[PDB]
C-alpha cells in the first residue's frame, strides 16, 4: 500500500552528488531528534537537499528538469548511509517515491525502503547569513592544503582555528592544549576590513572536500555571525559554518 | 491534531499564566531591564508551570523583535520554540542523558555561536537525576557560560541537586496553585472550549488534586471521558469515589463509642459500595478536624452541614479533646501507612481497629 | 494473559473515549493481581493498531491484527524486565524513546505498554516523562500498577488513572466455583485474602500455595496454645514470605475482629483456629503481632537481596518475646 | 544596557576585594612576600566561599610581569587575560572528566614544558575529591615533585574524601563560610557600586536567607533586583523568599502560649488571606520556639537581628518554662511532618495548633 | 632568594638523617656489609614515613663506585645522579599507572637487559597493593629468579592487601609511625639548620597534628611559617590548626556530657562555619556514642582506626555510666529522626543536644 506523495526519475549520479554534497554535515545522535537525519525538499523543477547538526549546515539545490510540487521530509541517518552504501557511479534512472511515512527507492534492480523521523527540518534560508558583503575567492586545493598544514599539530579534543582576514593575505593560526602555534599565510584576492574569525577546522576542511572545484568563494558578513563557503563559478550547493567562541 | 488540556492548553504569554506572579514578576523585569541571569532553575512540584514558564522565558530572550518580556507569538522565532523544532532550544532529559560523554557533547556544544536565536538555551528537565559526574563536570559551564548560552534547569525536587549547583543558578520556586485559582482556571477553560460544568464538580475536581494544575486537568479529562463529556457533580463524585458527611459521621460516631460491629459493618458496607479508602480516611480527617472546632468554639460550626450538625454538637460535647486529637493522630498515620498495607482496606481496618482500643 | 467476563464494561468505557478521538494518550490502569488489566491493556492496543475496527473489537484476520497476532507488529512496543531481574532499566525505555521519533512503520497508530510501572526504576520513570507528557501524533500509552501511589508522583501526572473495580463478593463467589470445585468457605478465604481479586484466587488455588496455606494453619494449630511461634519457620520461609505473611497477618486481623465482634471476618475456613487465637492472646499482643508482621512483610518486598530466613526467624523470636507477660508492645507512631 | 551577572561582574579581582577568608589571604600574600610558594595548594570549603576566585587571584600573584607580588600587583597583560578568562598560565582540569588513571597519565606527561609568557603552568584541579585512587597514586609522584614551573591548585568541598597520602603533600587552607554581617556588607557594596536604592531590612534579609556564602547571597540580590525595577525592597525580599511578617507568627505563638483559642483563629484566618505558605507559617513558628529555647540556653543566642521582637523574646524566655517550650516544638514539629498527609494544609496547620492548645500544659482546653 | 619546600630539600641523603625506623637501618646496613642483599625488598609504613626515602637510599647505596655498602660516599657521580632525580635505571613506577598486566609485562622485559649504569638495575614500585592479580603473579614470577644483577623495591601504604605469597618471595619491613617526640625533635634540627624562630609548644602541637608522619609535620611547618612570617608561635599554630580542625563531634560529645551548653554552641556555631552536613555529624556523633559503649564493655573494642583520639574516648569510657550512654544515644536518634522535617537543620542539631543537655 503506497501513496507516492512526490516521484523522483532522477540519475543515481545526480543524487550520489546531492548526498555526497550534505552528508559530512550532519547529526549523529544528538539531542536534537529531528536533526539525526537529512531533509528532502522539492521546489518545482529543483530538488534540494538540506544537512544540518547545530555546527554545520549543508544545502545542495539542483535542477532535474522536471517539475514536482513543493515537499519536504527528513530521512534519517541510517537511510541516507545505506542508500550511499548501495548507491554507485552507474547509469541506471534512480526512481524515488516519497510517502506520508516512508522513503523508497527502485535502483537498478535494488530496492531500498526506509521510514521518515516525524518532525519539522528548520527553514535552512534564514540560516544562511542575509548580508554576504565580504567575499574570500581564492584556489580550492590551495585552501586545503593550507588548513590541513596548519591542522596538523591541532588535536582531536580541541579542533579550531582563527581567520585573520586582511587587505589581501589570509592567516590561518592555530593553537593547542600543548600551546604550539601554527601558521599559514595565503594570497586571497580580497577587499574589505580586517578581521578575526574561528571555526572548528574540520568542518571548514570538510566543505572544502565537498566542493569539487578550482576555486572557491567564502561569504563573510562580521566577527559574529556563521560564514558561508560556495563554489566560485555555481550556485549548486552552499555551506554554512557557526564560528566557535574564542 | 487534537490534544488534551493540559497541552492543549499551554501557556503562551505571561499574561495566560495561572498563579506563579512572584516569579513572573521577576521574569518580566529582568526581560525588561535588560538583566538576564545565565543559569534558572525552575523547582516547584508537578503540574504547577515550571516548563511553561522555561519556555514563555526562552520565547521571550531570543525574540527577532527584540529581547522582550511579551513574546509576540508569531514570529519565526516564538512558533519554532513553541512547536520545539527550534534548534538553539536544546530540551534534554537528565535521566535519558546522564554520561560523561553526553557532558562533553554539551561542553563542545556550548562552544559554537547560536545558529538560529540570539543565545543558545539549554533546558534540562530533572536535573537533579544527572550522575555526580555529570554535576562536577558542568559547574563551570553554568558559573561562566560563553556570551550566547543560557541554561534553564527545572527540578521537582532541589533538595537531591548538589548545593554547589543550587548556588550557581536562579532559584524561582513554584508555589503549588491554590484551590481558587485552580477552580477558576478550570472554569475558564471550560468556558473557553463550550463544555458544561457545575461549580460543586470543579470544587471537588479542584480539591482533589493537591494544588496542581495538570493534575486537575488530566482529572477534568476523566470526568469528560464519564458522563457523556459534561462536567457534572454526580459524574466527578462517582469518578472519585468519594462520599457525602453522613457516611464518614457515622463511622466517627462509632468509633468514637467503641462499637465495634458498627464499625466493622459500616466498613464492609463501604467496601460494597466500592468507596475510596483514601477518601474515607480524609473525610475521617476533616470531620474529627470540625468536631475540633466546635469544641473550640460553638460558633466556628460549618453552615452547609446544617441537616447533621444536631449529632454533631453532640458528640463535640461528649468527648474530650485529647481523645479527639488521638483519634486524629491516628487517623492521619493510618493514611500515611495505607499504601503501605498488604491491602488498602486491609490497612484501613488496621487503623480503625486500632482506634477502637482507646 | 486471559479475558475475564466482568472485565468487558471498563473496556467498553474506554474505547469508546479512544474511538471519540478524545482518548488520553497516557492511561494508566489501576488493578490488583489478577484483576484483568494486561487483557485491557493488550485488548485496547489490538483495537488502536488496528486499520478498520469493526465496532470497536479487533476485526478478524487485519493485517494489523495479523501482526499482532504473530507478535512481531513494527508499531507495537512492550516495555518489560528481563526475565533475569526484576527491574525496568534506563536504556530499555531509552531505546523505545529514540525509536518512537521515526513515523509508524504501518501509517497508524505507535502503541506502547509498559507492563508493570511499579517495576521502572526511577531513572527510567524520568526519562520517559518527556514521551508521556508530550508523545508525537498518533502516539498512545499504557501503563499498569497494583497501586498508583506507589509510582513516581510526576509519572502519573501525566496520566489518566482508571481504576478496575474488583466484582462483586457473589458473583466472583460463583465464578470461582464454577472454576474450582471446592467448600464455599475457602472460596471466601481466597476472595477476601485477594482483596478482591478473583484472579489472584485462581492463582492461590492452582498452585500448591494453599496446601501451604493449610499447613500454616496446622503449625498454628501447635503454635497459639504452647507459645512455639518458632516452629512456623518452615511453614514461612519458602520463596513465598510475602504471601505467607499475608495470610498470618490475616489471621491475626480476624481474631482481632472476633475481639470486637464482627459478622465477616477473612478467615472463614478456620473459625476455631481464629477463636484459638482471640482466647489464647491478649488483645494488645495482638496488634503488636500484626504490626510487626505487617512491617516485615513489607521489608522483605521492599530490601532486594535481603535473607528471607533470618527475617522470618527474627519474626518468629520477637513474637516469642511478646507473649510474655510485662513486655512493653510497640504502637504506630510519627 | 547588558549588566552582567554580579557573581561574574564582581568577582574579586585582588586581595584587597575578598572578603572573608583571612587566614588563606594572609597566608598566600605572605608566602608571596617571602618568596616561600608551595607547588601544591588544597582550598577547601563550603560551595561559594571564594575558593576559585582566590585561585585565580594567587595565579595571577605569581606571574605577574612586574614581579613577585604578594597580591596580584599591577594588573599588566598576564593579570588582565587572567581576569578575562583567557589562557597566560592557568590549566582549569574539571577532575570529574579525568577521573580515570588513562587521563591522569595523559595530564602528567604534558606537564614537562615550559610555560608560554608565564613564569609558572599552574593547574587548577577542581572537584579534585572526584578523582579515582589510582589517578590518585599515579599523580602522586608529580605532587611529590613537580617541576619547577609547574604549581598545582586543587580545590574541593570535601577534604575528608581525599586519601591521607595526597593530604599530606598540600598545603591545607580551609576557607569558613562568611558571616551574615559580611555578606550583607558586600551586598551594600554591590548595590552602591551599581546605582540601584537599597533598603536595610531587604538586605539583611538576603544575607540571612544566604547560608554562609556570597554565591547564593548575589544570586537572590539579582532574584530580588529582578523582582522590584532596579532596587531592592523589604516587600520584594519577603515576597520572593516567602517569610512572613514576624509580628503575625509571634502573634500566632504567643496565642498558642496564653492558651485562647478567639485570637490563634483570628491569626490565622488572617493569615489565610495573605497569601503565605502554611508549611512555612509552621516553620517559622518552629523557628521562633527554637529561638526561644536557645535564649532560655544562653542570652547569647538572641541574634543581632529581631530587634524589633527581641523584648518580647525575652519575655517568652522569662514566663515560659523550658519542658513547655519542648512540648510546643515537639507538638508543632509532629504537626508539620503530619501536613503532608492532613486533608488541606490550612486544615493541617490549624489541627496542629488545636492539638498544641489540648494539650496545653498550664491551660488546656476545658474538657467535659 | 630560593625559599624551596622543606619537604624534599631536606629529604634525608646518607642513612644517618633518617629518623626512626632504626632497626630497619639496621638491618640494611647488616645486609649490606656483611650478608647477601635479597633479591627483592618490600616496604610498608604510614604515609610521611620514610618509605621511599630508604629505598632511594638502599638504592644509592647498591650502585655506586665504591661499592655495594651501607654508607657509600658523598656527591659521587651515582649518589648525585639519584638525588637529582636524573639516574637512568632507578627506574621509578607507580603501581597505580601500570596496573595493567600489559604494561607489567612491558615492564618486566626491561629486566634483561643489563644496567646502563652502576651496579644493579633498581627497580621502585611505590603503592605495590594496587597491581592487579595478573600483574602480581607475573611479578612474583619474574622475582623467583631474577638476574643477578636486577633488583627490586617495592612500597606501600597498606600491606594487608598484598597475598601473603609475597612474602615467599621478597622481605618486608615495616617502618612505624614516628611519635611525638621524634617528629618534634627532627623539625627542631630543621628549624635550627634553617634560622626560623620557634617555641617548643609549637612543635609540640605540629608533631601532635601530624599523627606520626614526617611529611605532615614538614608541610604544616611550611604553613605556620607562611602564615607567621617566619615567626612560628604558639598562638599562630594554635589558631592556624584551629583552621583545620575537624573533631567537632568529639568535642560536642565531650562538653553535651559535661552539661557545657555555652561550649556546645560554640563548637556547633564553628561546626556551622566548616560548612558540615549536619546529618552526617550526628551520625558520626552516634558512632562515637556507640564506640564509647563498646569500649566500655571491653577494653579491646577500640582499634588502630581511633588511635589519635583514644586517649580522650579511655577516658569517656571511664567516667560516663552506661546509662548516661544509653539515653544520649536514644536522644541523639530521635534528635536524627526530626531533622529532616525541623526547621534549618543547623538549628535542628542544636536542639537536639538541647535534649540531651536538659538530661541534667
Ligand atoms: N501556572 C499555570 N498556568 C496555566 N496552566 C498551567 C500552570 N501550571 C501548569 N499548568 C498546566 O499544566 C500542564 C503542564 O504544565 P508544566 O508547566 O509542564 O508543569 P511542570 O512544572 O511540572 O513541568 C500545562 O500544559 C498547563 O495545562
Ligand atoms: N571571599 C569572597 N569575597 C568576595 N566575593 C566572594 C567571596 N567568596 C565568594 N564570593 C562571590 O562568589 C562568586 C563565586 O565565588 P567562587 O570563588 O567561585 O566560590 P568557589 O570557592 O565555590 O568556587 C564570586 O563571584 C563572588 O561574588
Ligand atoms: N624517616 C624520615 N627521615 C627524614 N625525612 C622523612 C622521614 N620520613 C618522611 N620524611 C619526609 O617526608 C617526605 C616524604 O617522605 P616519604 O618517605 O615519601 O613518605 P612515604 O612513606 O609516605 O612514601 C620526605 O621527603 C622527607 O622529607
Ligand atoms: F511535572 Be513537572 F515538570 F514537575
Ligand atoms: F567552587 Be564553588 F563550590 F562554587
Ligand atoms: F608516600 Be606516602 F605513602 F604518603
Ligand atoms: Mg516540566
Ligand atoms: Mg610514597
Ligand atoms: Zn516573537
Ligand atoms: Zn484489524
Ligand atoms: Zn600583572
Ligand atoms: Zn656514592
Amino acid at each position: 500500500d503506497w501513496q507516492s506523495e512526490v516521484e523522483f526519475t532522477l540519475p543515481q549520479a545526480t543524487m550520489k552528488r546531492l548526498i555526497e554534497a550534505t552528508q559530512f554535515s550532519m547529526a549523529h545522535q544528538d539531542v536534537r531528534y529531528y536533526l539525526n537525519g537529512m531533509l528532502f525538499e522539492t521546489e518545482g523543477e529543483e530538488l534540494r537537499t538540506v544537512a544540518t547538526d547545530g555546527h554545520r549546515l549543508a544545502v545542495c539545490s539542483m535542477p532535474i528538469g522536471q517539475s514536482l510540487p513543493s515537499h519536504s521530509v527528513i530521512v534519517p541517518r541510517k537511510g541516507v548511509i545505506e542508500l550511499m552504501r548501495m548507491l554507485d557511479g552507474g547509469d541506471n534512472p534512480l526512481r524515488v517515491q516519497i510517502g506520508s511515512n516512508n522513503i523508497r527507492a527502485h535502483v537498478g534492480d535494488f530496492i531500498f525502503t526506509s521510514k521518515l523521523v516525524d518532525g519539522r527540518f528548520p527553514d535552512y534560508r534564514r540560516v544562511l547569513p542575509k548580508n554576504p558583503d565580504k567575499h574570500l575567492e581564492a584556489g580550492c586545493d590551495l585552501l586545503k592544503q593550507a588548513f590541513a598544514r596548519a591542522a596538523i599539530l591541532s588535536n582531536e579534543k580541541f579542533r579550531g582555528v582563527r581567520l585573520y582576514v586582511s587587505e589581501n593575505q589570509l592567516k590561518i593560526t592555530a593553537n593547542n592544549p600543548e600551546q604550539e602555534e601554527a601558521e599559514e599565510i595565503l594570497d586571497v584576492t580580497y577587499s574589505g576590513a580586517e578581521m578575526e574569525i574561528g571555526f572548528n577546522v574540520s568542518y571548514v576542511l570538510d566543505v572544502l572536500n565537498a566542493l569539487k572545484c578550482e576555486n572557491v568563494r567564502m561569504m563573510l558578513t562580521d566577527s559574529v555571525s556563521s560564514v558561508q563557503i560556495e563554489d566560485a563559478a555555481s550556485q549548486s550547493a552552499a555551506y554554512v559554518v557557526m564560528p566557535m567562541r574564542l | 491534531s487534537y490534544q488534551v488540556l493540559a497541552r492543549k492548553w499551554r501557556p503562551q504569554t505571561f499574561a495566560d499564566v495561572v498563579g506563579q506572579e512572584h516569579v513572573l514578576t521577576a521574569l518580566a523585569n529582568g526581560l525588561s531591564l535588560g538583566r538576564i541571569h545565565h543559569a534558572y532553575l525552575f523547582s516547584g512540584t508537578r503540574g504547577v508551570g515550571k516548563t511553561s514558564i522555561a519556555r514563555l522565558l526562552a520565547k521571550g530572550l531570543n525574540c527577532e523583535t527584540g529581547i522582550t518580556a511579551t513574546p509576540c507569538g508569531v514570529c519565526d522565532n516564538c512558533r519554532e520554540i513553541e512547536q520545539g523544532r527550534f534548534v538553539d532550544l536544546i530540551e534534554i532529559d537528565a535521566a535519558s542523558r546522564t554520561k560523561v560523554e553526553d557532558t562533553r557533547d554539551l561542553l563542545d556544544n556550548v562552544q559554537y555561536a547560536p545558529a538560529r536565536g540570539r543565545f543558545k538555551v539549554y533546558l534540562i528537565d530533572e536535573v537533579h537525576m544527572l550522575s555526580r559526574h555529570s554535576f562536577n563536570a558542568l559547574l563551570k559551564t553554568l558559573e561562566e557560560p560563553p556570551e550566547h548560552v543560557k541554561f534553564l534547569l527545572a527540578t521537582t525536587d532541589p533538595q537531591k541537586l548538589p548545593v554547589t549547583i543550587l548556588s550557581r543558578c536562579l532559584q524561582f520556586h513554584l508555589k503549588a496553585l491554590d484551590v481558587e485559582q485552580i477552580r477558576h482556571q478550570l472554569e475558564h477553560i471550560l468556558n473557553e472550549e463550550h463544555i458544561a460544568h457545575e461549580p460543586r464538580a470543579l470544587q471537588l475536581l479542584a480539591r482533589a488534586a493537591e494544588g496542581s494544575l495538570r493534575d486537575a486537568l488530566s482529572l477534568t479529562d476523566q470526568a469528560i471521558a464519564s458522563g457523556d463529556g459534561q462536567v457534572s457533580t454526580q459524574a466527578v463524585s462517582a469518578m472519585l469515589g468519594t462520599l457525602d458527611d453522613d457516611q464518614a459521621l457515622s463511622l466517627v460516631e462509632a468509633m468514637v463509642e467503641a462499637n465495634g460491629e458498627r464499625v466493622m459493618a459500616l466498613i464492609n458496607e463501604a467496601a460494597a459500595r466500592g468507596i475510596e479508602w483514601e477518601a474515607l480516611l480524609v473525610e475521617m480527617l476533616g470531620l474529627l478536624h470540625r468536631i475540633a472546632m466546635v469544641q473550640l468554639s460553638p460558633a466556628a460550626l460549618g453552615n452547609d452541614m446544617a441537616a447533621i450538625e444536631l449529632r454533631m454538637r453532640e458528640l463535640a460535647r461528649t468527648i474530650p479533646p485529647t481523645d479527639i486529637q488521638l483519634y486524629y493522630q491516628t487517623l492521619l498515620i493510618g493514611r500515611k501507612e495505607l499504601p503501605y498495607a498488604p491491602d488498602r482496606r486491609m490497612g484501613v481496618e488496621m487503623t480503625l481497629l486500632r482506634a477502637l482500643a482507646f | 494473559m486471559r479475558w475475564y467476563p466482568w472485565l468487558r464494561p471498563d473496556f467498553e468505557k474506554l474505547v469508546a473515549s479512544y474511538q471519540a478521538g478524545r482518548g488520553h494518550h497516557a492511561l494508566l490502569i489501576q488493578a490488583l493481581p489478577g484483576m484483568g488489566d494486561d487483557a485491557l491493556i493488550y485488548a485496547l492496543s489490538r483495537y488502536l493498531l488496528c486499520q478498520q475496527p469493526q465496532g470497536h473489537k479487533s476485526c478478524g484476520h487485519c493485517r494489523g491484527c495479523q501482526l499482532m497476532q504473530a507478535g512481531t507488529h513494527p508499531d507495537y512496543y512492550t516495555l518489560a524486565p528481563e526475565k533475569g531481574k526484576n527491574t525496568l532499566g534506563v536504556d530499555a525505555v531509552r531505546e523505545v524513546t529514540e525509536k518512537l521519533n521515526e513515523h509508524a512503520r504501518l501509517g497508524g497508530a505507535k502503541v506502547v505498554w509498559v507492563t508493570d510501572a511499579a517495576l521502572l526504576t526511577d531513572a527510567a520513570a524520568n526519562a520517559l516523562l518527556k514521551t508521556l507528557e508530550e508523545p508525537p501524533a498518533e502516539t498512545w500509552f499504557f501503563l499498569a500498577t497494583r497501586e498508583p501511589e506507589r509510582l513516581l508522583a510526576t509519572l502519573r501526572s501525566r496520566c489518566r488513572l482508571h481504576y478496575l473495580a474488583p466484582p462483586p463478593e457473589q458473583y466472583a463467589v460463583t465464578w470461582l466455583s464454577r472454576e474450582v470445585t471446592m467448600s464455599q468457605d475457602a472460596l471466601l478465604a481466597a476472595l477476601r485474602l485477594s482483596a478482591g481479586s478473583p484472579g489472584a484466587a485462581l492463582a492461590l488455588f492452582q498452585g500448591d500455595n494453599w496446601q501451604a496455606r493449610e499447613t500454616l494453619c496446622q503449625a498454628l494449630a501447635y503454635s497459639v496454645p504452647s507459645g512455639d511461634w518458632y516452629s512456623l519457620l518452615a511453614a514461612l520461609n519458602h520463596e513465598q514470605a510475602p504471601a505467607r505473611l499475608h495470610w498470618l497477618a490475616t489471621l491475626l486481623m480476624d481474631a482481632l475482629k472476633r475481639h470486637h465482634g464482627a459478622a465477616q471476618v477473612t478467615n472463614v475456613d478456620v473459625p476455631g483456629l481464629v477463636a484459638e487465637l482471640a482466647n489464647h492472646l491478649s488483645p494488645s499482643r495482638l496488634q503488636a503481632i500484626l504490626g510487626d508482621v505487617c512491617h516485615i512483610r513489607e521489608q522483605l518486598m521492599s530490601v532486594t537481596g535481603i535473607n528471607r530466613e533470618l527475617l522470618i526467624t527474627d519474626l518468629l523470636l520477637r513474637i516469642e518475646h511478646y507473649l510474655q507477660p510485662g513486655v512493653v508492645l510497640p504502637v504506630p507512631h510519627l
